[PDB]
Order: structure tokens, then sequence, then C-alpha cells
């Protein structure tokens, strides 16, 4: 029969010993189903999909995806309910990934369904799935309560609410965790009057539950309930729950509360935030666990930012700053690391006077700290503080630390300060840079870490694009040309890198007048790496150079280099000649 | 942190106030002290507590009625408060990301004190004067679940103590056995489907093995379904090598109790056969051989065809450890007896795989074992070996026609003879 | 230098720089070309004076990239990779493919030496075969690389003075001529000169001691000094043994061990070291730290 032949080839594939052929067949089932047509596809789907269930879970995953997108094959809403029975068995299966793939597909197709079909077929299906005797079916049914709620009738809504309450009251914890996770979405779908009537009793039971995982999931879901509930009601509705969660003995619950502290502050309301969340935050900041302290340090800024600016600074100076000071000298790497990155953004929030009075000594301590992680964060975020404090005051306060950190053993620390140097160069002026910051750039250039050298070259380009070309011509070119004499070939490559980088801003005239003869002299070096890099620089500066010089000086040299024994050098000289089209 | 009061020796005081000094001591040691922030502080308090604990573990089973109705809550309470303190996070282990052997186990910062307390609690349960009926009013399901939750710690020693005390509780308390089994179902389901990380799996499997060894009654449906949906799904986890022996012992125990459960176990193992990992393939072959040793000939025949098919598949593997373990099956005399019985079906499957890999492998030992197996097959039966040989040479030429016909026909019917000339309009892209 | 092949290699290297594995056919073609290039080498390979000697990477790709930053890039700085980098490390396939693709380009600039983990049985027992089978679904890549390992050179001589060898001396070998007349292209023997060559380590006991592992044979200071004096070698460099500092002077400056794998087994916390050789053939060390690091088995 027309329906039978595609069903037969699929059977042959299912009976095939090679699982790969079966996987290829189920992955290419979409087209086979296109051929069947509305009349034969649906007649094939019910019996065949029940058979496919008895296959590798990987094969089950393949059809899961296929079905999730097979709305076109069914005539439409009229025939979509035929897809429900297979999906139901695919959702109730043991393996987690296929169950997740099924429930999400069910959620996706739930919208395409008509309300009459929803009440007629989807509601009995979800009732059966929630009433299943195994935990996988209950966990799957946890995910369909929200989607079907807005279109069913009031009696069906009450029945769904009762089934959800029964699922939340389940003795199995795996089911409770799935219900706690979906509680926020269900409350979002649920009406405010119905939320206060049913969501709050179900939520309190979970918050007070002995299991820690269901507790942390509850405190995470509390954000949505706090959003929906009026602010006036939150004082007597969820505030006891938040206090219990903050004072919970399990550190995981406290960590989850700390992670979402900013969301709770935003949802509850700024006024209620200061009255009921400031002692809690102070206690959470001063906790006996490292992770909660780390999480708290991360939100230190967001919590300060979302405070009402009416007394925000007072609140910080009176309650936050003492906690931060205590936390700065904490004997843990993670808390210091997180606080260092977050603390910089607090400068503008605090009044300008407060920064110099309190943030700068804390910053100098974090800069002098032996810990490598804290200092690197401070330097990376050091860009913001420049605006809050006048440059003359800022330079006096941090330059002592900057000049000590410029020679820090860790290359990553040096890499960051090099990147930040352009800002100080522009802010202070050319005279300041020449007087004290130039030797730092030179020592950075001659450093033995290649990454440091590349960063120094990029820095050189960044300061020369704003400090003027003539200034570098009269001050930097004589200094850099000296480095070519260095015995190591590696340091000679640094000279070539900087010649290549600054040629663009110096222009053809300067390149020909002073550094072109230096490159020409360096070209005669014995090391093949030097000859290989000379050719590279000559190719790059060739467009900058005039055609007459190219032919007069560059061409004959490239011709000699092409005759060099080293295949590597000859090849690159030929490439440079072709690029410049001199030959 | 509290200053202990001056106390006397328990054996010196008369037995009249011995229990009053004992419950006061249980209250004094109820107080905890820091051991991870400042272990230097309260040294006097620490050594006083240690000296008290040492006297207590000795006092047990060294006096009449050392444990009585008023003593049962105080002993449970002191053990509960110290043991049920929230476990710290695995900061340095990074949640045991590194192998459990490679990762340094976090040894209890106060292990000596904890060891003493665990020793005292075991002496309490074992003591003849201990009564389960009196204690059942006080030890409840919350105590059991807290003790089970504690199994996640790293120190192997404290895990062993937890296993021992759990075994003692299970043996003494008859009424909580079903609840303990249910909680072990949950701690296993959660680990297999949600977390995938745990350290107490081996101890729990050891506890289960004793319970299966004590399943004198014919297995009830709950035990059967638990074996079919907890123990067998445990082979999916990547950490199988951590608790492999315990799981092997448990599987064999269940099959010894009921051999009718053999066929499904074999199908579950074949379904969960690892393809990427070799160590897992090794332990899977070990498990198969252990099971193969106790199989009744009747049950074996039901699943000989797919088991040996998988075996022929694994032999082809270039891995030398996998190849040698599969070829070591010929050492076990029972497996030789099983094949001598079922050669007519068994040889046509093993023979082509053995011939194909006869010269492909690089290792000398693998080649030696393959030749040994080849000689064994023609020795046991010459005519059957010749028939398998002629069938193999026939298949070596027929495979071309098979591959040509199977591949062409499938693609044609798949879409060429269907998607293109049937419902073309409905067919898209 | 076919233009198509050069740009293809450049692309393959660039793809590898983004921690992206190459395709199987391209990997096989690259291995075939590397084998063809390496078949013209000898047991000892002459090495120029300025080279950056590198210890055993151990297939950990992230730390390898850090090394390429600390030192110069391969086209910029000559590299002598003389250590195990094909197992006991995540993204090993990426590490070994990048090294081979770097070897085929600029063959004169970079040279790679065979180690003890290159053995087929050792690669499989230490978690390479399964990972490669996971990343590719077939054993063809594994067999192509095991063949490439069989064709790797054993040891190299730097400027005729610095003798760089993975592993340690063997009682059977008494001069470089014994290494030369020997056959490099073979599977590593379970017991033999090559087995001792890639497994021996220095020790303070003296004399031809026995390593805790059966394969190696520990060599005393006197034997090392005698071999240096007879062969005219100023210093011998090795990478097999693990050193926390990443470098040490084993025999009063007679022998030196370099370890370029930092944070070994994610618990030792060791810092890696790299050896620097200038035009003067003097030796220097530079230290670095690991870069900030950034389905069921039955399922197909
Ligand atoms: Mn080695
Ligand atoms: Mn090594």
């Amino acid at each position: 029969d027309d329906s039978l032949y595609p069903i037969a080839v699929l059977i042959d594939e299912l009976r095939n010993e090679d699982v790969q052929l079966r996987l290829n067949s189920i992955k290419k089932l979409s087209t086979i189903a296109l051929a069947l047509g509305v009349e034969r596809t649906r007649s094939e789907l019910l019996p065949f999909l029940t058979d496919t269930i008895y296959d590798e879970d990987e094969v089950l995953l393949a059809l899961a995806e296929q079905l999730g997108t097979f709305t076109t094959l069914v005539g439409g809403p009229e025939y979509v309910h035929c897809l429900l029975p297979p999906l139901e068995s695919l959702a109730t299966v043991e393996e987690t990934v296929v169950r997740d793939k099924a429930v999400e597909s069910l959620r996706a197709i739930s919208h395409e369904h008509s309300p009459s079909d929803l009440e007629a077929h989807f509601v009995p299906l979800v009732k059966r799935l929630a009433g299943g005797d195994w935990f996988t079916s209950r966990t799957s049914a946890c995910g369909l309560f929200s989607v079907c709620y807005p279109r069913v009738s009031s009696a069906v809504k009450a029945e769904l609410r009762q089934y959800f309450r029964n699922l939340c009251s389940d003795d199995t914890p795996m089911v409770r965790r799935a219900a706690a996770s979906k509680l926020g979405e269900f409350a979002k779908v649920l009406e405010l009057d119905n939320v206060k009537s049913e969501i709050i009793p179900m939520f309190s039971n979970l918050a007070s539950d002995e299991q820690d995982s269901v507790r942390l999931l509850a405190v995470e879901a509390c954000v949505n309930i706090a959003q929906l509930l009026p602010q006036e009601d939150l004082e007597a509705l969820v505030m006891p729950t938040l206090r219990q969660a903050a004072e919970d003995k399990s550190w995981r619950v406290r960590y989850m509360v700390a992670d979402k502290f900013t969301e709770l502050q935003k949802a509850v309301g700024p006024e209620i935030t200061k009255t009921d969340l400031v002692p809690a935050f102070q206690n959470l900041m001063k906790d006996c666990e490292a992770e909660v302290r780390a999480a708290a340090s991360h939100k230190v800024k967001e919590f300060c930012e979302n405070l009402s600016a009416d007394c925000r600074e007072n609140v910080i100076m009176s309650q936050i700053l003492p906690c931060i000071k205590e936390l700065v000298s904490d004997a843990n790497q993670h808390v210091k690391s997180a606080l260092a990155s977050v603390i910089m953004g607090l400068s503008p929030i605090l009044g300008k006077d407060n920064t110099i009075e309190h943030l700068l000594p804390l910053f100098l301590a974090q800069l002098k700290d032996e810990c490598p992680e804290v200092r690197l964060n401070i330097i990376s975020n050091l860009d913001c503080v420049n605006e809050v404090i006048g440059i003359r005051q800022l330079s006096q306060s941090l330059l002592p630390a900057i000049v000590e950190l410029a020679e820090d053993a860790k290359w990553r620390v040096r890499l960051a300060i090099i990147e930040y140097m352009p800002l100080l160069a522009g802010q202070l002026g050319v005279e300041f840079f020449d007087e004290k910051l130039n030797s730092l750039c030179m020592a950075w250039l001659v450093d033995h870490v290649y990454a440091i050298r590349e960063a120094a070259t990029s820095n050189l380009k960044k300061l020369v694009e704003k400090f003027g070309k003539e200034w570098a011509h009269a001050t930097i070119i004589p200094k850099v040309l000296a480095m070519s004499g260095d015995p190591n070939y590696l340091h000679r490559m640094t000279t070539l890198f900087c010649i290549n980088v600054l040629s663009e801003v110096c222009g053809q005239d300067i390149t020909t007048k002073h550094m072109l003869p230096t490159v020409l002299r360096m070209a005669g070096d014995p090391v093949a790496n030097v000859r290989f890099n000379v050719a590279k620089s000559l190719q790059k500066i060739g467009p900058i150079l005039d055609n007459s010089t190219l032919q007069s000086e560059v061409k004959p040299i490239l011709e000699k280099l092409t005759q060099d024994q080293d295949v590597d050098v000859k090849y690159f000289a030929q490439e440079a000649l072709t690029v410049l089209s001199l030959a | 942190p509290f200053q202990p009061v001056v106390l006397l020796h328990i054996r010196d005081v008369p037995p009249a106030d011995q229990e009053k000094l004992f419950i006061q001591k249980l209250r004094q040691c109820c107080v905890l002290f820091d051991f991870v922030s400042d272990p230097l502080s309260d040294l006097k308090w620490k050594e006083v507590k240690r000296a008290a604990l040492s006297e207590m573990v000795e006092y047990i089973t060294h006096n009449r009625n050392v444990i009585t109705e008023p003593i049962y809550p105080e002993v449970v309470h002191m053990f509960a408060v110290n043991m049920f303190r929230t476990l710290p996070p695995s900061s340095n282990p990074t949640g045991a990301e590194f192998d459990p052997e490679e990762d340094e186990p976090t040894l209890e910062a106060a292990w000596p004190h904890l060891q003493l307390v665990y020793e005292f609690f075991l002496r309490f349960l074992e003591s003849p004067d201990f009564q389960p009926n009196i204690a059942k009013k006080y030890i409840d399901q919350k105590f059991v679940l807290q003790l089970l939750e504690l199994f996640d710690s790293e120190d192997p020693r404290e895990r062993d103590f937890l296993k021992t005390t759990l075994h003692r509780i299970y043996g003494k308390f008859l009424g909580l056995r079903a609840y303990i089994r249910k909680q072990i179902n949950n701690i296993f389901y959660r680990f297999i489907y949600e977390t995938e990380h745990h350290n107490g799996i081996a101890e729990l499997l050891e506890i289960l093995g004793s319970i299966i060894n004590g399943f004198a009654l014919p297995l009830k449906e709950e035990h059967k379904i638990f074996l079919l949906k907890v123990l067998l799904p445990l082979h999916k986890v990547k950490s199988l090598s951590v608790y492999h022996p315990q799981l092997a012992y448990c599987v064999v125990q269940f099959l010894e109790k009921d051999s009718t459960l053999t066929e499904p176990v074999v199908m579950a193992l074949l379904k969960y056969w690892p393809k990427t990992h070799s160590p897992k393939e090794v332990m899977f072959l070990n498990e198969l051989e252990e099971i193969l040793d106790v199989i009744e000939p009747s049950e074996f025949v039901k699943i000989m065809e797919p088991l040996f098919r998988q075996l022929a598949k694994c032999v082809s593997s270039p891995h030398f450890q996998v190849a040698e373990r599969a070829l070591y099956y010929w050492n076990n005399e029972y497996i030789m007896s099983l094949i001598s019985d079922n050669a007519a079906k068994i040889l046509p499957i093993m023979f082509p795989s053995l011939y194909r890999n006869s010269k492909t492998h690089w290792n000398k030992t693998i080649h030696g074992l393959i030749y040994n197996a080849l000689k064994l097959f023609m020795e046991m039966n010459q005519k059957l070996f010749d028939d398998c040989t002629q069938q193999f040479k026939a298949e070596k030429l027929k495979e071309k026609l098979k591959m040509k016909e199977r591949e062409e026909a499938w693609v044609k019917i798949e879409n060429l003879a269907k998607a293109n000339p049937q419902y073309t309009v409905y067919s898209q892209a | 230098d076919e233009k198509v092949f050069t740009k293809e290699l450049d692309q393959w290297i660039e793809q590898l720089n983004e921690c992206k594995q190459l395709s199987e056919s391209q990997v096989k073609s690259l291995c075939e070309k590397a084998k063809e290039i390496l078949t013209k080498e000898s047991n000892v390979q002459e090495v120029r004076c300025p080279v950056t000697v590198c210890g055993d990477v151990h297939g950990q790709f992230h730390d390898l990239m850090e090394l390429f930053r600390i030192g110069g890039k391969s086209p910029d700085t000559n590299y002598l990779f003389m250590g195990d980098y094909v197992d006991r490390g995540y993204y090993s396939v990426e590490t070994v493919t990048l090294l081979v693709a770097l070897k085929v380009r600029y063959r004169e600039r970079i040279t790679i030496l065979r180690g003890n983990h290159e053995s087929r049985q050792i690669t499989q027992v230490y978690g390479f075969y399964d990972e490669c089978l996971r990343k590719y679904g077939n054993a063809n890549v594994w067999k192509y690389f095991t063949d490439l390992f069989d064709y790797l050179p054993l040891t190299a001589l730097v400027d005729g003075q610095i003798f760089c060898l993975h592993g340690g001396l063997s009682p059977s070998i008494d001069t470089l001529d014994h290494i030369r007349a020997l056959d490099r292209l073979q599977e590593v023997p379970h017991e033999g000169p090559m087995c001792d060559l890639l497994w021996s380590d220095p020790d303070d006991r003296g004399g031809w001691g026995i390593s805790p592992r059966g394969a190696g044979y520990t060599f005393g200071q006197d034997i090392s000094e005698t071999f240096n004096h007879a062969n005219g070698l100023t210093l011998v460099s090795r990478a097999h043994q693990l050193v926390m500092e990443g470098y040490n002077w084993c025999h009063d400056r007679n022998v030196v061990t370099i370890f370029s794998a930092p944070n070994y087994c994610y618990r030792c916390g060791n810092q890696a070291a790299i050896m620097e050789l200038d035009d003067t053939l003097k030796y220097s060390f530079l230290q670095f730290d690991p870069a900030p690091r950034r389905t069921p088995d039955y399922f197909l």
C-alpha cells in the first residue's frame, strides 16, 4: 500500500543490526513523512511511533526533534492532537534528555492548539501524566501546567491548580524540585487573586522544607512572586520567608539568596529594601562561609547603585563601608578577587570627598597586596576612577603604586598596566611622560616576555598617535634605533616590530631618512630569523615607500635575498617581491 | 565556645551519680569549637574534650547499664549536633572535578575528635544494654535522612564509619528498613539523573550488598523493579570505575537469589554498552564473565545470540586490553562447556570476527590468543569449523552484492521512490 | 611550496589557534605529508644554535598557547619540542595536530622529538585512544598518529655541543654512533636500548641503578660525566621527569631537566619553565603560570 511501503523501509531500518543506519533513517524521516501526505502520515504515526519507542534512547532523541517540528505534516489544529499520544510516551520515558526534549516540544506545540482541543485532549493528557505512578511522568507534567492555563475554563483552572498543589505536596523530592522550579512560571501565568489564594501556601511549605535543594529553588523562585504581589502585601507575605532563607543553616540557601540579592531588592521596593534587607545583607556579608561572602562582594555595587539616592551615600558610609573595610583584609583569595573588580565602580556613587577619604587607602592596600589576582582586577578597572578624582590628586595618590607595579613579576599584571598607559599619557601630558614614564616604556620594550613586547609596541603606537609625530622623531627614534645592537636576535626582532609599527605614523619621508638604512644594515644579519623578519617589514613598508626608492634600494636587496640558501627566506623574499610587484 | 567545668573520673564516683556526671559530660561535649579558622585557640578546651571523649568510649561496655532511658536522648543529641553541622563546599576539589583518587580528599579538620565520636556511637549501638524499641521513639526518619545526606563528605574513613553505623541501624531497627531503602532509591535516582557527582556511592552499594545477602525471602516486586531501574541504570555514569566491584557483587547477588531476572539484566548491560570509553568496556566484560559463570544453561541460551554478537564486536576493537579480556573468556571452563553445547549457533557469529582480526592487530599477545582460539574451534569440531569456513568465504564475496543492493534500495525507497513522485506538492525543500 | 598547500596549511594553523579540531581527511593528509617530510631525517638531527628548548607539554592545549605567548611565535623563534604531548592532557588531539602542522611549515625552524608516551600501548592506556575515538568516531586518526610517532626522530644535537635527549642514557649506548646505526623507525621495544633511552632518569645513588618503573634504568653522575667527556657535550637536556620549579641542575650542571607543563595533574601546582639559547649558546630560564582556563557513553 502507499502507506505500507515507507512503513516497511522504516521497519527494515529498525531491524537492521547497524544502529547508524537506523539513526540516519530516523534523522531523514521528515522527507519520508512528506511523501506519505496528510492521509497516510497520521495513520503511520500512531502505530509506528509506539514501535519506535522500543529503540536506542539516541534514536528516541532523533524523533523527539522531528516531532517537535512536524506541525506542518498534520493538517493543522484539527489533527495536531494526534501528535499528543506519541509525545506523551516520549515524555514519560526514563532518560532525562529525551524527556526534556519532549516536554519542551509539547510546550512549543501547546500554543498551536485550539482551546476546545486543549480542554478535550491536552487537559486529560496532563492529568494522566501528573497522575502517573513514576517520578519521570510527574516531572514531565510539571512543565505543562503553565502553557495550558490561560485558555482553559475556570473549573479546568481549579482542577489544574489542585493537581499542581498535589504535585508540590509529593513525597518524592525529584518531583518537588521540578515543581519548585516551575513555581515561578506558574505564578506568572496565574492571576494575582489566585496567586495569593494558592501560590503562597504551596511556596511556604517548600521554603520551610527540610531538603536544601528545594529550599534554594524556592528562594530563587521567590523573585517572581515578589514581582507580581503588591509592595504593600510583601511586608506580611514573603518577608518572613526571606528572613528565614537568609537565616537558614544551609550555606547553599544563603548563597542562592545572595546571588539574587539585587533582583530581590529591585522587586521588593527600595524603601522596603533598606528597612528589611540592610541588616540581612550586613549579616550575609559577615557570614562564616566563603562562598556567600564572595557572592555578597559581587553584588556590593549593584546593591549600592539600586539604593534610593536620597540617603544612598549615608547608608553606604554608615553600614556598607565598615563591612567592606572588614572584608578587604579577609583571609581568602576568592572574596578579595571579586571585591577588587566590583569596588572600583563605587567611586562615583560615593560622594567625591568620600573616595579620597576611604576608597583610595583601601585601593592602595589592594594594590600592595601579595595576592596576584586582586591587583590584576584593580588595574583592569583602573580606567573609571580617573573621572571621579582630579588627575593631579589621582596621580599623586596612585603613581607610587603604578611605578612599583610596572615591574611586577607576573606578565599579566604588566600587560594590563601597559594597556592603561595611553590614558595616563594623554591625561598628564607629553612633558610628564618624558620626565618619568619614558624609561618605563623602554624597559617594557626590552622585556624578555614576547607578549609584553607586543603590548609595548601597541602602547608605543597608541601614545604616538596622540603625542605628535615630530616628538617621537626627535625623542623615540634615536632611542629605539639603539636597541638594534642588542646581541640576542629576539630583541632585534623587537626593534623590527617597532620600526614596522611606527613607520605608518612617521610617514615615508622619515622612514627613508633615518630607519630605512638601519633596516638595510640589519638585513645582513647571519641569523635566518632576522632575514625572514626583515623581508616581512620590507614588504609592509613597501607601499609607504616611494616607487623610485623601491626600485633603487629595495629591489636589488630582495633580489639578493631570493638567491639566499634558506628556502624559508628565499620564499618570503619572493612573496614580498610579488606583493610589491617590483619584479 | 564555653569554658568546661571541673569534672571528676566516672569510675571513681559511685554509680549513684555516674549517670548524672555522664549526662552533664554529654552536655559539655555538645558544645562545638572551630577547627578551620583558628585551631590554635581553645587548645585547653580541645584537649579537655578529647580526654572526656576518650573516657566515654572506654566507659561503654565497661560498666553495668552505661546506656539507659535518660541516656539514650543525650547520646543521640551530642552525636547529632556535631555530625549534622552543614558540610563545607568542595572549594579546592572544585566539586570533585578531578578524579577522586587524583583529587586530594578533604580529611576532616577535626577528624581525631570526629573519629572518637563515631567510635563512641558505634559502641553505643553495639552495647548489649542498647534497646531498639526504646531508641525507636527517639531515632526517627529525620535522623536517618540526615545520616544518609552526610554520606557526601570526602574523608574515606568517616565514610566507612557512616557505612558501619548505617549497617548497625539497619540491622537493629526493623521498622525503618523500608524507609531506608526508599531513601537509598532517592539518593541514587538524584545522583544518576540530576547531580552525576557523589562520593558515597561505594559505601551505599556495600550496604545494599549486605541487604541483598539478607534477602532470604523470595524477591518481592519492589526489590525486582529496584534492581531493574536503580542498579542497572547506574552503569551509565562515567564514574563506574569508582564503585564497579560493589555493583558487580550486587548484580551477582540478585541473580543468585533469582535466575529468572538474568535475561533483562543482560539486555540492560548490552544497551548500556560504552562505545567511546575503553576502561568502561573492560569492566563491562568483567561483569559479563562474572555473570556468565553462574548462568543456568537454560537462561544462557535465551541471550547467547546477542551477548556473543557484542563479544565479536568488541574483539574487533584495536584496543589491546579490550581484545585480551574478550579472548580470556576461553580460560573459563564453563564458557568452554557453554560453547561446546551451543556451537551450531555460536560458531557462525564468532568465526568471521576472529578470522577478520587474525592478522590486523599489532600486539603479539592478541595474535597468539586469536590463534589459540582458532585452534580450539577446529579441535572441538572439525566439520563445523569447515562449514563456518566455507560460509565465511561465501560471505566475503556475497557482501559486495549485499552492500550494493541494501544501500541502493534503501535510498531509493527512502525518498527517490516516495518523496519525489508521491505528494510532491506537500513535500517541501 | 605549492601555493594551494601553503594557504591550506596557514588556514589549518589559524583554525587550530581558535581551539578548533581539523577534519579527519585533512588530518590524514597532514600526517601523510609530515611522514613524507620526516622520512628523510636521521636518528640525530642537526639543530642551529639559537633555539628555544621546550619541555613535555602533555597535550594540554591552553598551557601550550600560553607558552607560544611567553616565547616568540614559531615563525619568529626556533622551537625544540622534546617531550610527551600525546596523552595525560585535555584537547591532546588539538595539541599534537598544531605541533605537526607547525612542523610541516618552516621545517628548519622547529624540530620535534619522540617521547616515552608515543608508544601505541602507552597512548591507549593513558586516555588518548578513547578521547580521539570520542572526538572523531573512528580509530583511523589514532593509527595515523601512532605511525607518525613511529617516524619521529629520537634525539637531536644542538650546534655540536648541547645534546638534547628525552628520557635518559642507556647502558648499551656508549656513543652517538650507536644511536646513529640504530633504527629510529620502529614500535618502541618493551625491553631494549630505545626503552631505556626514553625512560631513564638521573639519580643521586650513582652507577647504573634501576628506576621504580621497570622500563627505565637510572644513571649515576659518574656515567653522565664520562659520557659528556667522551662525546664532548657541554650539557644534556631532558624532559621525562617532573620538576616543580620546571627546571633543576640534576648532576652539578652535567644534566638539566626542563618541564613545560604547569599545574600538572591539576593538583601539583608546578610552574613551567622554558630554556633560551642565544647566538652565544648560553642558557637562560623564564617562568610562567597557567592561563585562566575557559552525553552518555552508550548514546551514539
Ligand atoms: Mn616522558
Ligand atoms: Mn612526560
